[PDB]
């Protein structure tokens, strides 16, 4: 409208905040030790 | 008295030092560094986040062009298009066929997400490091002190007086340019304020979250509406903060050497084990006891039971004490070959007691000082078999 | 349009260069920087001010001693006196002559005036330079704006855009440690936090004006009350902050070289003339005019009348012009040998027109750029009569 921009600041109902989400947890690795070397077996279910 | 001594900058190790002030019985001191926060000086540069292209309602004149006004909004783009013929749910609404013009405009505004999701840029100065020293000397056995690192600030904690530092190495994992994103800190090189290129990092830069003015080089571009439909088709580079949000490198929390640690804080660098600290401590004179009162423990003998060439307390040894009186007496090996787990041992009249120890040397030829009585526990050690524990409880390896 | 050129870092003297854009008439330029703020980064170490020995009401037990306790107040000094016999307007206060004891106490707090007058210590980082810059070009403006010195940040008012710096010299007049007192800055080396020896500077140190914790090493010792009179006499060293308030050295604003001044501000050292500034400017193409419209000038010659070998504009020289047109004509001297008082001149056919200038050389041999034409103004000059006057503007002193 060419007349004028009225007031009327409208609050945004759903603002972003920092909440806590439940994140996944990768399956426990299998530790396999050697001399000065750490062989680590892995088998994830999702790319980690 | 003023036991000046340089000790390695580590967390899990007692600095068992003896105070041999003549005229009184020597006393042992234990020093451990619980915290090694660095806290370098910082200065906020600006804040970046994903932007929102707030498009105001366009103004359409049915017959006759309209010159635009250069608004002071950041990256405000304005253009007027000719040959428009908008249909809007009730058919067309301008009876002219050619003089109809739409004025469209747009500008960049910080998103609501900038409040809680926003990167931070900083410049790093030298700063000054602090530490949490734990003192266990004489009979106090407990003292929690937070101290600085400058070689000038004393620590008159309880009754003991301590001076620590300055640190021998000025190493800092933080570089000149650091970027903080919520919880992770990246040593990225943000260019400068007001110079961000579109699409790259810092496409829009704001001095503070509350700063009204900002700088948004986003290469925003308007385009003509097609087929006469009232909208403001704008083409722009994708949000430069969304980029590098999926392409950020490994965090400084996992590339900093010497096993440093960082947190949501003044940006300290906890437990950066590196270098040595010139500790000088003035103990209270009250805790000293006259040399003539302590028992004489001469004519002693030392021999090991078993020793292992291991990171753990792998050494067990027995001493044939030959004392005069009965009481407590602290023990220590001045040589760095081995470390002693025990702090003080009660002696009966010519008793015999065990001690635990650790050493990195196959044949430990180390003196043992027991209330002014030297003895060498020459012996041999045995190789361990397991390769999995925490980092050592001795860790003073030398030639062997 | 991308005119990149280095300029002296001096505040009072403009740098009126002439941009020679091919295919267009040259556009006169003029850049003068009215401010050369340094703005080094700061970090508060502690606040200092004269103490107040706040004595609590003493406690008097009429018959029997009373051991005192160590209260956590800073420098809490307590003693118990014996054998007193206090009179207090209603006769003797206690019947006992020997069992009556007085346990006075005293502790130090920062004085009330510490909220206003208080020395402030600091540590300095590199900081960020800043300038206020004043521009004119062609005939179009007297626009001026606030700008950074880092070689990445542009600044805009009007259509022209420019980038300046970084400074050729990293000279920071502030020392590593500085002290601020009201409006005068002293580069005094405050010792460390919590180590101020009594009587000297920093006798009382607080981490901030609101900090409830403080350090006060003032040698406060209590004294026996005189003549059975109820009072708490204490032996106290003179206020450390009062000292060095009567014998402080010269403030840094009076000993900083290159004529620099400070302020109750982010603590910049403005007008610190040193080094050079690599300024670059992108004049908007709108202000340019095609070379086919301006007057050409022909068969011209130069002739000075009275040149004075002096700091101000004492040289006067007349020129004769065969122009193709009436109109304005930019004038500039590419050589440093002279600087021209008059920015640009107005022409008509076959006229002769005069300008003012200054120079450092006995025999000034400089060429004149009279809107895309050259002429040599040879001549001689004479030294001035009044030696000391106002800061010079000729800025061309070299072998002569």
């Amino acid at each position: 409208g060419e007349g004028d921009t009225f007031k009327g600041k409208l609050h945004v109902p759903f603002v972003p905040v920092k909440a806590k989400c439940i994140a996944t947890l990768a399956p426990e690795p299998l530790v396999e030790h050697k001399h000065r070397t750490l062989i680590l077996h892995l088998h994830p279910d999702h790319p980690t | 008295y003023e036991h000046t001594a340089v000790m390695p900058n580590k967390v899990g190790i007692p600095y068992k030092a003896l105070v041999e002030r003549p005229g009184y019985a020597p006393v042992h001191l234990q020093i451990q560094l619980v915290n090694t926060r660095i806290i370098p000086s910082t200065n906020l540069e600006y804040i970046t986040c994903k932007y929102k292209t707030k498009v105001p309602s366009p103004v359409v004149k049915c017959c006759g062009a309209t010159q635009c006004t250069s608004k002071p909004h950041p990256d405000y783009q304005c253009q007027v298009f000719t040959g428009v013929y908008p249909f809007m749910w009730g058919g067309a609404y301008c009876f002219c066929d050619t003089e109809n013009t739409q004025m469209s405009e747009a500008y960049v505004e910080r998103s609501e997400e900038c409040s809680i999701d926003h990167a931070k840029a900083y410049k790093v100065h030298t700063g000054t490091v602090q530490a949490m020293v734990n003192i266990t000397y004489g009979s106090v056995s407990w003292r929690s002190a937070d101290v600085y690192v400058n070689g000038e600030t004393p620590a008159k904690i309880g009754d003991a007086k301590l001076i620590i530092g300055p640190l021998s190495s000025a190493w800092s994992p933080f570089d000149n340019k650091v970027v903080v994103y919520g919880h992770e800190v990246y040593n990225y090189d943000f260019p400068e304020y007001g110079t961000g290129k579109a699409g790259s990092f810092g496409d829009l830069q704001s001095r503070t979250s509350t700063s009204n003015d900002l700088y948004a080089n986003t290469n925003l571009k308007l385009q003509r509406p097609q087929a006469g439909i009232v909208h403001t088709p704008f083409t722009q580079a994708p949000s430069g903060f969304e980029r590098w949000k999926r392409d950020k490198g490994a965090p400084l929390n996992d590339v900093a050497p010497f096993g440093c640690s960082i947190a949501l804080e003044p940006l300290r660098a906890e437990n950066c084990a590196v270098g040595s600290i010139p500790i000088s401590i003035d103990i209270p004179d009250a805790a000293f006891t006259r040399i003539s009162e302590t028992p004489t423990v001469s004519d002693l003998e030392c021999k090991i039971t078993e020793c292992t060439y291991a990171s753990d307390f792998g050494g067990i040894a027995t001493v044939a004490y030959k004392s005069s009186k009965a009481g407590n007496c602290p023990i220590h090996s001045p040589s760095g070959v081995a470390v002693i787990k025990e702090n003080d041992v009660t002696l009966a009249e010519s008793g015999s007691f065990t001690f635990h120890f650790s050493t990195a040397n196959i044949h430990p030829a180390f003196k043992l000082q027991v209330c002014t009585s030297a003895v060498t526990c020459k012996g041999d050690c045995k190789p361990p078999k397991d390769h999995i524990v925490d980092y050592p409880a001795q860790h003073t390896e030398s030639f062997t």
